[PDB]
């Protein structure tokens, strides 16, 4: 994990189906494929991902002050660690199969749903600058205060201006 | 939370009969059709009261 960004989303984002946690993690990582015999690598790729994460522990890190503050030579602060969960709850409207009257017919039920990544992109061994730009754009768009909305990549797209192929239904 | 409910309408009835010769003779306690109607209405009222 070359880069790591922990962002705090607001209540409106936290209520979305894809965002079922109060903290979103954005990271860039490098992957390799090696032959089974030895460490002979065959290819290298960069992956950019965003995940809803949960707290699983704490760790000791150095303290980094900001301009209106001053720090001791060896001051340290504690920060939480995060890990990808498996299922997160959500409340939906439902009905009581064993209701007895008009006051306990409508209820709210809790259902657990599968967690999926928000972003998952793969870049080749070259074009590390493109992966870095994508990571920075995702982080900035999260910092804008809304959901992640833009996913368009020019490399993975159909040719524009090809009328004999774009006339088919897509709606 | 909101809800929507429904109710179904039911029916009630009774029948009274008077013969033709009975309507021709003289009666001591007045007309017979009015008496039969009053009896039917009172019976229906009691049935409604207990069915409620």
């Amino acid at each position: 994990m070359l880069f790591k960004y922990i962002h705090d989303v607001n209540a409106k984002v936290e209520e979305g189906r894809r965002y079922l946690s109060d903290v979103v993690r954005v990271a860039l990582d490098k992957e390799e494929t090696t032959d089974p015999d030895t460490q002979e690598v065959t290819s290298t790729s960069y992956r950019v991902t965003a995940y809803p994460v949960v707290q699983v522990g704490e760790e000791e890190v150095p303290y980094i002050p900001v301009h209106p503050k001053t720090a001791e030579p060896g001051q340290k602060v504690t920060v939480p660690t995060y890990d990808v969960p498996e299922k997160l709850p959500v409340l939906v409207r439902g009905r009581n199969p064993e209701a007895t009257g008009d006051y306990d017919d409508h209820i709210w039920v809790t259902e657990e749903v599968e967690v999926r990544p928000l972003v998952d992109e793969v870049f080749k061994e070259d074009e590390f600058e493109k992966a870095r730009l994508y990571y920075e754009n995702v982080a900035a768009q999260l910092a804008e205060g809304d959901d992640i909305r833009h996913y368009y990549r020019k490399d993975l797209d159909r040719e524009a201006g090809h009328y004999s192929v774009s006339r088919y239904p897509s709606f | 939370t909101y809800a929507r409910k429904a109710a179904f309408v039911k029916f009630l009835g009774t029948t009274r009969e008077v013969t033709h010769p009975m309507t021709l003779v003289n009666s001591a306690f007045g007309n017979v059709i009015a008496r039969q109607n009053k009896d039917g209405i009172l019976w229906m009222l009691k049935q409604i009261e207990q069915a409620l």
